[PDB]
């Protein structure tokens, strides 16, 4: 059909192409490597490939399949780590023998020598189906079960054939679904592009909390499951700490980890991390790994896999999301995204209107995150999903003009600070509490009015604390230190152990594998005490030293207490803060007497 | 020898805090040489 | 007393006129250099695209 | 009927040059899905027009092409209150139509309707420092200017929701006698920002005298910067066919910059300095041609843009840009928003420009001019005594430090400090301010008259 | 869009057929009439989805998936609470109390039923342990107390019951003594002198006295007290006055 | 077949697309003189190719070409190392062929190397103050940061030649589980650095086990950039074939991208920022993706990039486009040079987020990046300390700035002196650390913790 009119890189074009689409999947060349025609010119459609072409001639043929370019939604996604284009690595590393995408090769997202435990549901014959309808069930993983196979969007008609339960293949049918006539057969697997968001019935408003582990990151901002959240870098000062550590700290039913533009040694790292260390939900066998999705996506692969990589990991949560559990996204970096469509658009021939970077990656960018959120899930079951959006990004510029963070800061709702001189310091994960912004936080009181949590009221006070100890140390060092009042060395010092304790984290800490809401609520109650108690007792009459010789054991308990657990006492508060309540009075009545 | 791609951040909160720590440093100046003439008038006196 | 407030009067007033003096000119000049030098790379840049998209868009008009 | 290609958001398609420019345009693709748009362009047999739904999908020897017949524009009724739209006149509440009785032009101005009185009868839509200090009136625009540190789209859903509920208390003052309603536009929102908007307007009781235009960040820039032209024509329409007062919010102003800085990928036109088009004034112009004092003035139409910086830079002509066509500007500190207080705003850097001939005599305060400039002073003088008291310390500090550093404290506290479900108007702004000023003495009070001042100490 | 009102109709007809199949709640299937009407007829999907696209029938997403989420919800808490059966005005109590309720899908009530099916869910799949029995009996309990309280009237014994399972669901498989700790120390604190007769097998209660028996037997060192403790054993009942008379002696 | 015309260095010659992407192309000119090109590009009816041997000599219609049918691939075996190459794979002395025995790609996507494992093995390059804060292991692509002004290559070939004096030391200490190998690509370079270097590498005992690659800055930029992937092939076939640690050093960076700058200066492509191509990205990862550990757990091959500095910002595109692919970065200082500290690098911009997972207990210390933590904000309050000394004076310091001062007087003069052939394990530069940093109480440091900090305290 079509021919090879013009290779140039990793991309290749093909003229004579007439009646295909825009998101058309087909092979270029004789070797059939895998691509798709994102954009098309006239006659020639430009086809981006997910693997570096250096063997091709301009000529050979180039035929279209038919159909849309998207990955398989099924069973065996888990506790297995793939590409962006949706290809297993596993078996393309012992078969093709390389671990990174291979060139000339074919391999199926989803193999069809493995078998799982299928089982119908409540429906029968002659009952109406939809999109994305509960139409039976299969185990995955022997932690959890909800991995419910349901039919694809845009679907509709009555249920014909109906399996009965057991052991079968993804490529052995179990229902047939015909509205007006014969229309096609199911099967454990389906269809669905990558490029198009998966439909929801509603939207909902984000009302549950999500603890990543972080007490300084939930304790700057409320991290809720359904929200849309930033995370800035600098090039590389432990970022992939805070993704790591965030992905095996957090305790949801679903994990999607893709790497956008990653050099390779932290997914390897991130890979292999996961089989070793063991969850917060009592897992066995590979818990980490089986409870979350790995997408592998390096820089040194082609950009077709990595700007794909970003829809397949937001297909995946949307399928995640519809399937009935909460999952929380985690991407980084979006730089090498953007980057990687700067370089397909250089490469194609388009002109930039972002300063070397294209005018379609805004829109392609803010599209990405209203495609996350919490929602009604699709479906005649009507059943509760969420998903949350954490996308960090990179330099790709200047330190706040560029593109990427100024088009993904406008379309986000969250967004968390990042000392430069602190994390170059060795104090990172640090945050701004200038630079920041949350608007989930008027919602999350009314459900944390609930739970009874005094998170939002420490936290003004900390982030009012923490403002002012940087103007107290500016003006401090910049007019020298010759005079000033107890409160701002009481606010500084008080700064000094809430930055010590919540600043300090990704190996400053003993206990860092679970962070509760208590804990932390009830840890800024003592910081906030103690400097209450200090300005109150500096504001009723007293002596600095007297009042910092009075603290004594309760300053250097209050900055130690972060190394101990919570599960000293109760189950979720620990002696030393009933302790420190009771300490408090004697401390604050010896200070001021 | 400075960055050519925003630079400029960093260097007017430098130059508004330079400004601050003028502005404070004349009012403490123009304090105290205000307090060092009536001392002075008054360790003649 | 007073020759503490006299001692201090002469660095205050030699340090708030020399930060003064000195403080103001090196970034303000740098930062109008750095503009326009990011300016100018701007419009060097939309000057070389402009050319490679005039070809473009006679190409496309044929079609 | 012939799609050529597509190239970035723009797609380009072979039909013939019968369609008009800015007319609609049907494309029926072979998958089942209809998508309209807006033709960009018409030439000698090629054109480039933008979808609104989608930009890619369609075939390029297998899709269907057809023209309605009619140009862009949405139909302006007195019933669009109460319901949900989207950026290009379509409702999302999946009931009853729009039902207008007029045909009005959205990518144009139909008649331009543009007064030359001068600004005069201001009206507060629910800000004591905003309304107070910098108090616009009907005829003039005063824009925020915020950055990447506070919740501005919040800070407009709560001013347009403040709005429509203090015109009951100026009807007894003579501020307001006639209908008020009020233009919600939002451009790159989200949902949950939107449904939380939607349900914190529908809560207060304000749904049924607002209108909500609600924009999504996965369509095309043509829908998000045609959003705001319905709202202006709407608001323009409401105001000189009704007689009646309606303010216009437009947010964000950075996703419009995004979208138009965006656009201009396959044409002649080349962008300017800074990334952004260089025809950003005539942009801002067209929006801003559709506001204000119509000819016959029995209404106003108010406009009250919402700009927040990515960067916070001033070397963007965004915030010059915009903020030079206006008369003054208002600013935002994200030390006052960390704190605690909400709304977060500065009287300080912020300053109204036609203050004076906003207020006069039965629409506003008499003391409201000199209780913001003593309020002001206050600030600075509180400012700057709270800036040389750490230096000065606590057993140093001066009489005047300290006194104003309270009503520094106490005023940041109390006169910016408003509720979200709360409206004060600019009455009880002026009494909570001449409590806080109240502190002060006699004769350190010389920015009134003595009678006002003898009256309300 | 009309397949998904299709599709919810049908299911909702469905869940409304299985909730009651002897036609005793006029209360429940009185509301939902408008669509039980057009999936009680045989009728074509076409014309059902010509009817609903015409404005002939019921086509509101929000109000499908709000009635669908609480006759879910209802028809989830009749599910969840097997083998025991609930009261026919409880159900019509609790079907109107979730009717008028702002907001359901928010509420406790949902995660306290997801929470309960969440216990027997993982305790099927489960293989039989001191934990699971354990589990099982506070499941079983809580699904008596449930089933007999409802969801519209808070309780302590239902709170202290999930909270219970979910700590003891929360914890490893290396944690007995926590678990043994917790099972006594809550089966001490009950008011009742044995909650497991009629509602739990004759062989769960011996097996729950002798791995009492059996954990409390290995700190014993006198032949008098393995011999009160191995003859102690051999009860059908889980009473305090064996786990007091157990503490006592060891 | 004939030349259709030429823009720049490189020439379009026009013919039938029959040979493919890549593949070498044999051009004959009417001088008696024939020359090798390989096609950077292809099109159709027209094709791109550059001539290695010069770029003169072409004609209109007086020249022939002819297809050789083979894609452009370097034959790599186990003994080429000891010979001189070039940047195409000739010799300049008539001597050493290439004696090929396996088929390799030349950019290293079909064959994928890289195992799934992370850098375990520290390889210590001689010096306590880079392997200390900022030490990487086998098959970290962190290269080494420059500027304009310096020598960076003589601290390069000193560093180079010190990571293999100091890999004896470090093979007992379990640093090292295999042979020791060097990779020289020069690019740019002049004939005295190239000569030292190869002195360098012939004194530290590698002459017979490595390969030297030559590009000149007069010769084509096709073959600069060829010659890097030619080295990382043959350092991955041996160190993948062998299992065997070979170290590439691929210098420079900046003629590499100068030279994809001024190939893309000759046709109609867009432009990216800073006046560079928009591709470069792809160019450079695909040098930047032979690296890691090889398949077997036994072998692994480490590239260090030198990337100078042209206008000594990492702003550029050059430097900060390399430097994003990368992870960590280490970057010298002109002042440490001017002061008289050799080898005069900073550990204030220059950090490492694979510094824990590189280091391991049995081949290093558990306190060496702890320590680091705390050396780094002494040294960044050192600079502002030393900054606020003779900015504002000596009346305005603080009891810190003093000892911050002084910590980063004696550890910017401690850490950082040292020779040019002295090695310097980890333990000796732990211990030589941790002495400088005993200069304040142990009630002012908060980057480590407690319990490790009292056992080496």
């Amino acid at each position: 059909y079509g021919a090879i009119y013009s290779v140039s890189g990793p991309v290749v074009i093909a003229e004579n192409m007439i009646g295909c689409a825009m998101y058309e999947l087909v092979k270029v060349g004789h070797d059939n490597l895998v691509g798709e025609v994102i954009r098309i010119d006239g006659d020639k459609a430009t086809i981006q490939v997910y693997e570096e072409t250096a063997g091709l001639t301009v000529g050979d043929p180039v035929l279209r399949t038919g159909k849309p370019l998207s990955v398989e939604l099924g069973p065996g996604l888990m506790e297995t780590i793939y590409d962006g284009i949706q290809r297993p690595l596993k078996a393309i590393k012992e078969e093709s023998q390389s671990i990174y995408i291979p060139r000339g090769i074919d391999t199926p997202a989803l193999d069809r020598t493995i078998k799982w435990q299928f089982t119908p549901g409540k429906f029968q014959v002659g009952d109406h189906i939809s999109g994305g309808d509960i139409y039976g069930s299969v185990f995955e993983n022997s932690l959890i079960s909800s991995h419910k196979i349901l039919l694809p969007p845009r679907s509709r008609g009555t249920i014909t054939w109906i399996a009965p339960a057991g052991e079968y293949t993804l490529d052995e049918k179990i229902l047939e679904v015909e509205f007006d006539g014969k229309k096609s057969d199911f099967t454990l697997y389906h269809t669905w592009p990558v490029r198009v968001p998966r439909p929801v019935t509603e939207k909902l408003s984000a009302d549950y909390p999500l603890l990543t582990g972080q007490r300084v990151l939930d304790a700057l901002f409320p991290c809720v499951q359904g929200g849309t959240t930033c995370i800035p870098g600098a090039f590389g000062c432990g970022k992939t700490v805070i993704s790591q550590s965030l992905s095996k700290y957090s305790n949801s039913d679903a994990i999607i980890y893709v790497g956008c533009g990653e050099r390779g040694n932290e997914m390897a790292e991130v890979l292999m991390e996961f089989p070793e260390l063991y969850t917060e939900m009592s897992g066995t066998k590979e818990p980490i790994m089986k409870r979350t999705t790995l997408v592998a996506n390096t820089s040194n692969m082609p950009v077709a896999a990595r700007e794909a990589s970003i829809y397949t990991g937001i297909t995946l949560a949307e399928y995640f999301r519809d399937q009935g559990k909460n999952v929380s996204m985690i991407a980084d970096s979006s730089s090498r995204w953007a980057e990687a469509l700067r370089e397909i658009s250089g490469r194609l021939g388009e002109m930039p209107a972002d300063q070397g970077f294209p005018a379609y990656l805004g829109a392609k960018l803010a599209s990405f995150y209203e495609r996350a959120g919490k929602a009604v899930a699709l479906g005649s079951p009507d059943r509760t999903g969420s998903v949350s959006i954490v996308a960090a990004v990179s330099p790709a510029g200047g330190d706040f003009s560029d593109p990427v963070t100024t088009a993904t800061l406008g379309i986000t709702q969250v967004f968390w600070g990042l000392d430069k001189k602190l994390a170059q310091r060795k104090h990172f994960p640090s945050i701004n509490t200038s630079v920041s912004y949350s608007k989930y936080t008027n919602v999350l009181n009314k459900f944390y009015d609930s739970n009874y949590p005094e998170f939002p009221v420490l936290r003004d006070r900390m982030k009012e604390i923490l403002s002012n100890a940087e103007e107290l140390e500016q003006v401090v060092q910049l007019v020298g230190k010759s005079a000033l009042s107890d409160s701002d060395k009481i606010t500084l010092d008080v700064a000094t152990l809430i930055k010590e304790d919540f600043l300090q984290q990704n190996g400053y800490s003993t206990y860092d594998a679970f962070c509760p809401i208590w804990k932390t609520f009830d840890m800024m109650r003592a910081f906030i005490s103690y400097h209450d108690e200090a300005q109150k007792a500096v504001a009723n009459g007293a002596n600095w030293s007297k009042l910092a010789d009075s603290t004594g054991d309760v300053k250097h308990a209050v900055s130690s207490s972060k190394f101990f657990e919570p599960s000293r006492g109760e189950k979720e508060v620990h002696g030393e803060f009933e302790k420190l309540l009771s300490t408090m009075q004697e401390r604050f009545a010896e200070s001021t007497d | 020898v400075f960055p050519t791609r925003m630079t400029l951040g960093l260097m007017k909160t430098k130059l508004k805090g330079a400004n601050q720590g003028y502005s404070l440093l004349k009012r403490k100046s123009e304090a105290l040489t205000k307090r060092f003439r009536d001392i002075t008038k008054r360790i003649d006196d | 007393a007073f020759i503490i407030l006299d001692e201090v009067i002469k660095v205050t007033n030699r340090r708030v006129n020399a930060i003064e003096h000195v403080i103001i000119p090196r970034t303000e000049n740098t930062i109008a250099y750095i503009n326009s030098e990011l300016d100018e790379l701007d419009r060097e840049e939309f000057y070389r695209l402009k050319k490679v998209q005039e070809k473009k868009q006679n190409e496309t008009a044929k079609l | 009927n012939t799609v050529s290609g597509v190239n970035g958001p723009l797609v380009i398609l072979e039909k013939v040059k019968f369609p008009r420019y800015n007319e609609i345009v049907n494309l029926t693709l072979p998958d089942g899905t209809v998508r309209q748009g807006q033709v960009l362009e018409i030439r000698g047999d090629r054109a480039i027009v933008q979808v609104f739904e989608g930009t890619s999908g369609i075939d390029v020897k297998k899709t269907t092409v057809e023209f309605t017949g009619e140009s862009l524009r949405i139909p302006v009724s007195e019933d669009m209150l109460g319901r949900i739209f989207d950026g290009s006149g379509r409702p999302i509440d999946n009931g009853p139509k729009v039902f207008a009785e007029d045909y009005l032009d959205i990518n144009g101005s139909p008649i331009n309707p543009y007064a030359r009185i001068y600004p005069e009868e201001m009206i507060s839509t629910g800000v004591s420092a905003i309304d107070t200090m910098n108090s616009i009136a009907r005829g003039q625009k005063i824009p925020i200017f915020s950055a990447s540190g506070l919740p501005h789209n919040e800070i407009a859903a709560q001013i347009c929701r403040q709005a429509g509920l203090v015109r009951p208390t100026k009807d007894v003052h003579d501020g307001h006698e006639e209908n008020f309603s009020i233009v919600f536009a939002a451009m790159g929102v989200n949902l949950e920002t939107a449904r939380f908007f939607k349900q914190d307007f529908e809560e207060n009781g304000s749904l049924e005298r607002t209108s909500l235009f609600l924009n999504l960040a996965n369509d095309p820039t043509i829908e998000r910067i045609i959003t705001p032209r319905l709202a202006l024509t709407t608001a323009e329409y409401l105001a000189y066919q009704t007689e009646r007062h309606v303010l216009t919010i437009l947010t964000d102003m950075s996703s419009y910059a995004d979208a138009l800085r965006e656009v201009s990928a396959a044409r002649e036109e080349v962008p300017g300095r800074r990334g952004y088009p260089g025809y950003m004034y005539t942009d801002l112009s067209t929006i801003y041609e559709r506001a204000g004092r119509v000819e016959g003035r029995n209404g106003s139409i108010t406009q009250i843009p919402i700009l927040t910086m990515p960067n916070d830079d001033i070397t963007h002509p965004i915030p010059d840009l915009t903020g030079y066509i206006t008369e003054g500007q208002i600013f935002v500190d994200r030390q006052l928003h960390n704190k605690g207080i909400y709304p977060p705003i500065n009287v300080l850097p912020s300053l109204s420009r036609l203050m004076k001939s906003a207020i006069g005599e039965g629409m506003t305060r008499k003391d409201h001019g000199d209780v913001s400039n003593q309020l002001y002073a206050k600030y600075a003088i509180g400012k700057d005594a709270a800036a040389m008291k750490a230096v000065v310390g606590e057993e140093a500090l001066s009489i005047e430090d300290k006194l104003s550093l309270e009503f520094l404290e106490k005023f940041e506290k109390t006169f910016i400090t408003q509720g979200a479900y709360e409206d004060r108007t600019v009455f009880e702004s002026l009494d909570q301010a001449w409590s806080l000023l109240r502190i002060y003495p006699k004769e350190m009070l010389n920015r009134i008259s003595p009678k006002i001042l003898d009256e309300f100490y | 869009y009309h397949s998904q009102v299709v599709g919810k109709i049908g299911y909702i007809a469905r869940c409304m057929q299985t909730i009651d199949p002897e036609n005793n709640l006029k209360k429940i299937r009185e509301d939902y009439q408008d669509v039980l009407i057009w999936a009680e007829k045989n009728y074509r999907f076409e014309e059902i989805l010509e009817a609903s696209k015409s404005g002939k029938c019921p086509n509101d997403l929000d109000a499908l998936s709000r009635r669908s989420l609480i006759l879910l919800e209802l028809l989830r808490l009749v599910s969840s609470i097997s083998p025991f059966k609930m009261k026919l005005d409880l159900i019509e109590s609790q079907y109107e109390k979730m009717k008028q309720h702002v907001n359901l899908w928010k509420s406790d009530y949902h995660v306290k039923l997801n929470q309960l099916n969440q216990l027997t869910d993982y305790l099927k799949n489960a293989a039989p342990t001191p934990k699971n029995n354990f589990l099982r009996a506070m499941t079983s309990v809580l699904q008596m107390q449930i089933a007999q309280y409802g969801i519209t009237e808070d309780n302590e014994g239902i709170n202290q019951l999930f909270k219970l399972g979910l700590h003891l669901l929360a914890m490893a498989n290396e944690k007995i003594d926590e678990q043994y700790h917790l099972f006594k120390g809550y089966v001490k604190d009950q008011p009742e002198e044995s909650p497991f007769e009629g509602i739990l097998p004759a062989e769960d209660q011996k097996i729950l006295v002798k791995t009492m028996i059996d954990y409390a037997m290995p700190k014993l060192s006198s032949k008098v007290l393995q011999d009160k403790l191995s003859a102690l054993s051999s009860s059908d009942v889980l009473t305090k006055t064996l786990l007091d008379s157990i503490d006592r002696i060891v």
